[PDB]
RNA sequence: GUUUGACCUCAAAUCAGGUAGGAGUACCCGCUGAACUCAAUAAGCGGAGGAAAAGAAACCAACCGGGAUUGC
RNA sequence: GUUCUUUGUAAAGUGCCUUCGAAGAGUCGAGUUGUUUAUGCAGCUCUAAGUGGGUGGUUCCAUCUAAAGCUAA
RNA sequence: AUGGUGAA
C-alpha cells in the first residue's frame, strides 16, 4: 500500500487529472498498490498527457503569433473502462440506477462559466432518446409523484431503475469538475446503452426526428399499466406539465393535445383550475392508475375535491 | 568599458514606434509551411481536373538580406539586440548608414522572429509594401537615427 | 457502433412520504421540522422536509436536487467498498 | 554575404570592438567546465569555411588548454577522449589569455543517421577514419608532422 | 493613464454613430410626416413591416468604446437593457419600429419560437423585491398567484402564454420578469478560451454587420442560435 | 495586464533511438625516448585498418618543361 | 536479351553576341628559446597584402595560388 | 638503461 501522495507522485500526474482516472476506473483505501499498477497500465495516461502536450502547443502558437497555426492544429471515449466496471450489459443497467440521476438533473440546469451549452445540449438530447424508448417498450411501472420530483420507475429488463425526473422550474445553482467528469461518463455510457436498447427494440437506429414539432413543445414528442388508458385522449390545460403527463399517456398507448399548441374522443380534460366550463378529472387520477393500474373512473378525482393520501408505492 | 561601436543597440526604438514596426510587419507575414503545401495541394489538385501576381513578404535570412543591401533594395532594415554573435550585426548598421537605407534595432531576437515564423531571425528587412511604410520610416528616423546621432561617442 | 474491491454500490433507499400530496399525518410539526433543517449535516438521518400541496401548480421546485446529487458522488467512488 | 564581412571584421582582431569581445568571453569561458558543448560557433564564418555546417549531426566543442606538445592537437586529443562517439574533424582559435587559450572545436557524428545518408560527409564513417585527431591526421596534426611540398638493406636475387 | 489612440478612436467613432443617428431620425421624422418627395426612401421591408409581432432582442458587446450617447442610451434605458447579454420580449408596433434603427448597432433581433420562449421562461427568471434586493428565481407559483394573478395569470404557463400571444398582462409580466442575464458565449480566458473566442469573433463581423445606410433594411437573425 | 508566453541558458529520466573502454599488435600512424658520435635504435604511452599513411602542387624546374601520391 | 514505365512549359553540353565576375588570419612572415636530419616543428611578444603573396637565380625573371577536405591502383 | 616484482 501506498500514500494517495505517494501515488499521486508514482503516476506524476496532477491531482485533477487523477480525479478522472480514479473516477473512471475507481480506487480507495492507504491505497492498495495494485490498483494504482493496474491504473499506470491504462491508456488513458497517454490520451492525457497529449491533450496537456496540445494545450501547451496552443498557448506557444497563441502568443508566438501566426492564428493559423492555432487553428490548424485541431486535428475519445472511454470504451475500455466500460467493460472493466460492467462486465455485462445487465450490470450497465444495474448501475444505471444511481448513475444517471446526476445525467438527469444535468438535462435541466442552465448554461454558466461552469458549464458549457454544449454539455447542456447533449444531456437535454439524451433525455428525448430515453424517453422515446420507453414510451415504445411501455416499461413504465411507478410515477410517484414526490417533492424532489416525479420518481418514475421504469421496468428496464427487471431492474427497475429509479431515475428521478427533476421538476421544469429553473434550478437554480459546489465543484462542478467532478460533476463534469461523472456527466462525461455517463453519457460515455449512455451512448452504448441507447444504441443497444434501440437495436434490441427492432427500430432502425439512429432513426428520423421531427425539428418543428421540436420548435413547439421541445421535448418527447419527436424522434418517433401498459393496459391502462388504451386509446385514452387527454386535454391539458394550462396549470399541468405536458412533458409528464404526455409520455405517460404516449407510453400507455393515448395521445395528448396540448393547450399551449398555438401560443373527437377527448375522454377526460386534465384541470386543475377552481372555475371549468369532456370528463375533468386533475392529474392525480392518472399517476394514481399508473401506480397500481386501477382505472378507477372519474367519481373519485373530480376538480376541488379533497385530494386522497398518496402512500409513497415502496 | 564597451567601445563606441558597441552599445549603439540596447538603445532602441521607442514603444509605440516599435508596436506600429511590428503590426505593418504582420501584414506581410511569409506564407507558413502548412499555408503553403495546403496551396500547392489545392493548385495541383485544380490543374489535374480543371499566372499570379507577385507574392510579397519579409525578409529575414541574415545572408540574402546583406545580398538585398548594398544593392539598395532594402527599403527598412530591423536588427535584434540580443544575438548572441554581436560581430554578426556590428557592422550591419554601419553598412545600412553608408548605403543610405532607413535602420532600426529591436530588443528580444525572438520576439523578431515570431513575425516571420522562424523561431529567430536576428534581422529583418522589407522590400515591397501599402502607404505607412514611409510615415514609419520618418518616425524611425527622427526617432532614432536623428535623435541618436551622436552614437559614435561615449563608451 | 454496437459493443455488445468490486463490492455492491448499496444504493440509497427508495422515497419515504415525500409525495407532494401525502397522508396528513405525515405532515410532521414545524418544530421537528426546524430540527431537521437545523441538524448537524452528514449526520442528518432524512434527506427531505416532509411537505403537501393539494393543487399540482402549487408544487414547488426542488432547490437541494443538486446538494444531494453531490453528496451520492464523494460515495460514488470514495466509497471504501 | 555576411561572411564577406565578418572575414575582414576578424582579421583586424586588434580593433577594439573585438579586444572587447575577446575580454567579455575570456570570463565566461573561464566560468565554464574545462570541456563543454557549444550550442552555436562564436566564428561562424571559420567554421562554415572549415566545412562546418548547422544541419543535424553537427556538435560544436569548446576546451581550455594551459599555456607554456601542440597546443591545437592537445585539445583535439583531450576532446576526443571525452567525445569517443564523435570524430574531431577540425579546430580553430577563438581566444587567448595569457595562462590559458582557448580553441573551438567541431565534432561530427558518424552515427547519426544524417550524417551518414548524405554523400558529402558519409566518408567520415568509415573505420579509418576512428580516432583522427589521435593520429594527429587534422590540419593541425598534418601540419606539426612536416608534411610539406617540396625540398621542405636490400638485396636481389642477381 | 491611458494612451493617446484610445481617444481619438473613441472620438471617431462617436463622431461616425452621432452622425448616423441625427441621419435616421431627420429622415425618419419626414417619413412620419409622410411627404416622401426628397428622401431615399419611404416605405419600411425587412430582407434576411411595422405590424404587430413578438420579438427577442440581446444586448451585444461593442461597437468600439464609443462614450454613452443620449439617444441610444436613453432607448436601451426605456427597455434596460443596459448590461451586455441582456434580453427582454417587446412589442412590434409602427412607434416602437424606428426604435430598432435607433440602438440597431448596439443589439440583435429576431422571431422567438414558443419552444425557446418556453424554455427561457423555465429556466431562467428573476423577481427582484420583497430592503429587497434579493434576485429571487421563480422557484414556485405562489408569487405568480399572489403578487399576479389578478388578470388571471396564476402560473407560469400563463406567463408563457401571454408572452407568445400578446395577453392584455403581456406588459404587467414582462416588467414582474425582470428580464434574464443571459451567459456569455466562451465565458472563459486561459490556454483554450483564447483560441475559441478567437474563433467565435470571426463570425461577428459576418452576422452582426450594419451597413449605416439610412433606408437599411431591419437587421433580423433566427433567435435558435441560443 | 503585479497575470503570460516566447527566446537563451542550467538540470533530471529504471524514457526511446545510438556509440567508447577490452583483446590482438607482424605491418602502420603520433608522443616520449635510454648504453655498450651510439640512436631521431630498443622499451613505454595512445589510435586504427587489411594494408596504414600520402595523394591531386603557394612541386620540381633555369629545360626545345615537365605535371596526383607511393615502391624498384 | 526480356520487359512495366518512359514527361515536366525537367536536366545537361557545345560554338557565336553581350553583361557580370570571389580565393581557408593569431595565419604567412619576423626574433628568440628547445627539438630535428644547417630544411622543418614546437612555446612566446609582434603579426600584416590582395594588378597580392610563397620558392628560386640573376640588371628582377620562371612557376604556383597556401593557412579546409575525400579519393581504389 | 628500459618495464615490473617486495620488503622492517
Amino acid at each position: 500500500f501506498i500514500t494517495r501522495s505517494q501515488a499521486v507522485r508514482k503516476l506524476q500526474v496532477s491531482l485533477a487529472d487523477f480525479r478522472r482516472l480514479c473516477i473512471f476506473k475507481g480506487i480507495y483505501p492507504f491505497y492498495y498498490a495494485k490498483d494504482i499498477q493496474y491504473l499506470m497500465h491504462e491508456p488513458v495516461l497517454a490520451k492525457f498527457r497529449e491533450h496537456k502536450t496540445f494545450a501547451r502547443k496552443l498557448t506557444r502558437a497563441l502568443g508566438r503569433g501566426e492564428v493559423s497555426s492555432a487553428k490548424r492544429l485541431e486535428e475519445y471515449t472511454l470504451d475500455h473502462i466500460i467493460k472493466e466496471r460492467y462486465p455485462s450489459f445487465p450490470d450497465a443497467i444495474r448501475d444505471i440506477d444511481d448513475a444517471l440521476n446526476m445525467l438527469f438533473l444535468f438535462s435541466n440546469l442552465p448554461s454558466t462559466n461552469q458549464v458549457s451549452s454544449k454539455i447542456i445540449n447533449d444531456a437535454q438530447k439524451i433525455c428525448n432518446q430515453w424517453l422515446a424508448y420507453v414510451a415504445k417498450e411501455r416499461l413504465v411501472r411507478k410515477v410517484f409523484v414526490s417533492i424532489k420530483g416525479v420518481y418514475y420507475q421504469a421496468n428496464i429488463k427487471g431492474e427497475e431503475v429509479r431515475w428521478l425526473v427533476p421538476f421544469k422550474f429553473p434550478e437554480n445553482i459546489v465543484d462542478f469538475r467532478i460533476m463534469l467528469t461523472f456527466l462525461e461518463f455517463y453519457s460515455t455510457l449512455l451512448h452504448f446503452v441507447l444504441y443497444k436498447l434501440y437495436t434490441d427494440s427492432g427500430l432502425i437506429y439512429p432513426p428520423k426526428l421531427d425539428l418543428k414539432k421540436d420548435k413547439i413543445i421541445s421535448g418527447l414528442s419527436s424522434y418517433i399499466v401498459a393496459s391502462l388508458f388504451s386509446a385514452f385522449v387527454f386535454y391539458v390545460s394550462r396549470e399541468v406539465p405536458i412533458d409528464i403527463l404526455e409520455f405517460l399517456i404516449l407510453s400507455c398507448g393515448g395521445n395528448v393535445i396540448s393547450e399551449a399548441a398555438m401560443d373527437s374522443k377527448v375522454t377526460h380534460q386534465i384541470v386543475d383550475r377552481p372555475v371549468l366550463k369532456r370528463t375533468y378529472i386533475q392529474p392525480q387520477w392518472i399517476f394514481d392508475c399508473i401506480n397500481k393500474g386501477e382505472l378507477v373512473p372519474a367519481n373519485k378525482y373530480l376538480p376541488g375535491e379533497a385530494l386522497p393520501p398518496h402512500l409513497s408505492p415502496w | 568599458k564597451v567601445p563606441p561601436t558597441i552599445a549603439q543597440f540596447q538603445y532602441t526604438l521607442d514603444r509605440n514606434t516599435a508596436a506600429e514596426t511590428f503590426k505593418l510587419f504582420n501584414k506581410y507575414r511569409p506564407e507558413t509551411a502548412a499555408e503553403k503545401k495546403e496551396r500547392l495541394t489545392k493548385e495541383a489538385a485544380a490543374v489535374a481536373e480543371g499566372a499570379s501576381p507577385k507574392p510579397y513578404a519579409v525578409k529575414y535570412g541574415l545572408n540574402h538580406v546583406v545580398a538585398l543591401i548594398e544593392n539598395k533594395k532594402a527599403k527598412l532594415v530591423l536588427i535584434a539586440n540580443d544575438v548572441d554573435p554581436i560581430e554578426l550585426v556590428v557592422f550591419l548598421p554601419a553598412l545600412c548608414k553608408k548605403m543610405g537605407v532607413p535602420y532600426a534595432i529591436v530588443k528580444g531576437k525572438a520576439r523578431l522572429g515570431t513575425l516571420v515564423n522562424q523561431k529567430t531571425s536576428a534581422v529583418a528587412a522589407l522590400t515591397e509594401v501599402e502607404a505607412a511604410l514611409a510615415k514609419l520610416v520618418s518616425t524611425i528616423d527622427a526617432n532614432f537615427a536623428d535623435k541618436y546621432d551622436e552614437v559614435k561617442k561615449h563608451w | 457502433y454496437d459493443l455488445w474491491h468490486l463490492r455492491a454500490p448499496k444504493l440509497p433507499p427508495p422515497t419515504n412520504e415525500e409525495s407532494y400530496n401525502p397522508p396528513e399525518e405525515y405532515l410532521l410539526s414545524p418544530e421537528e421540522k426546524e430540527a431537521w433543517e437545523n441538524t448537524e449535516y452528514s449526520e442528518r438521518e432524512r434527506n427531505f422536509i416532509p411537505q403537501k400541496y393539494s393543487a399540482l401548480r402549487k408544487v414547488p421546485g426542488y432547490g437541494e436536487s443538486i446538494r444531494e446529487r453531490f453528496e451520492r458522488s464523494l460515495d460514488l467512488y470514495l466509497a471504501p467498498r | 554575404g555576411a561572411y564577406k564581412y565578418l572575414e575582414e571584421l576578424q582579421r583586424k582582431k586588434q580593433s577594439d570592438v573585438l579586444r572587447f569581445l575577446q575580454r567579455v568571453r575570456v570570463w565566461e569561458y573561464r566560468q565554464k567546465n574545462v570541456i563543454h558543448r557549444a550550442a552555436r560557433p562564436t566564428r561562424p564564418d571559420k567554421a562554415r569555411r572549415l566545412g562546418y555546417k548547422a544541419k543535424q549531426g553537427f556538435v560544436i566543442y569548446r576546451v581550455r588548454v594551459r599555456r607554456g606538445r601542440s597546443l591545437r592537437a592537445t585539445a583535439e586529443e583531450r576532446v576526443g577522449r571525452r567525445a569517443a562517439n564523435l570524430r574531431v574533424l577540425n579546430s580553430y582559435w577563438v581566444n587567448q589569455d595569457s595562462t590559458y587559450k582557448y580553441f573551438e572545436v567541431i565534432l561530427v557524428d558518424p552515427q547519426h543517421k544524417a550524417i551518414r545518408r548524405d554523400a558529402r560527409y558519409n566518408w567520415i564513417c568509415d573505420p579509418v577514419h576512428k580516432h583522427r585527431e589521435a593520429r594527429g591526421l587534422t590540419a593541425t596534426g598534418k601540419k606539426s608532422r612536416g608534411i610539406n611540398k617540396g625540398h621542405k638493406l636490400s638485396l636481389w636475387r642477381y | 493613464f491611458v494612451r493617446a489612440e484610445s481617444i481619438v478612436a473613441k472620438t471617431l467613432a462617436t463622431s461616425r454613430e452621432k452622425e448616423r443617428i441625427k441621419r435616421v431620425s431627420i429622415l425618419e421624422d419626414k417619413k412620419a410626416k409622410n411627404e416622401t418627395q426628397h428622401i431615399a426612401s419611404g416605405k419600411d421591408f425587412i430582407l434576411k413591416d411595422g405590424k404587430p409581432a413578438l420579438l427577442f432582442i440581446v444586448r451585444v458587446r461593442g461597437p468600439l468604446a464609443v462614450n454613452i450617447p443620449n439617444k441610444a442610451f436613453k432607448i436601451l434605458s426605456l427597455l434596460r437593457l443596459v448590461e451586455t447579454n441582456t434580453g427582454v420580449f417587446v412589442k412590434l408596433t409602427k412607434n416602437v419600429y424606428p426604435l430598432l434603427k435607433v440602438i440597431a448597432p448596439y443589439v440583435v433581433i429576431g422571431k422567438p419560437s414558443l419552444s425557446s420562449i418556453r424554455s427561457l421562461i423555465q429556466k431562467r427568471g428573476r423577481i427582484i423585491y420583497k430592503a429587497e434586493p434579493h434576485e429571487i428565481v421563480l422557484n414556485d407559483n405562489n408569487i405568480v398567484e399572489e403578487q399576479l394573478g389578478d388578470h388571471g395569470i396564476i402560473c407560469v404557463e400563463d406567463i408563457i402564454h401571454e408572452i407568445a400571444t400578446m395577453g392584455e398582462s403581456f406588459s404587467v409580466c414582462n416588467f414582474f420578469l425582470q428580464p434574464f442575464k443571459l451567459n456569455r458565449e466562451v465565458s472563459g480566458f486561459g490556454s483554450l478560451n483564447r483560441l475559441r473566442k478567437i474563433k467565435q469573433r470571426e463570425a461577428e463581423s459576418r452576422t452582426r454587420q450594419f451597413s449605416n445606410a439610412a433606408t437599411a433594411p431591419v437587421i433580423e437573425v433566427d433567435i435558435d442560435s441560443l
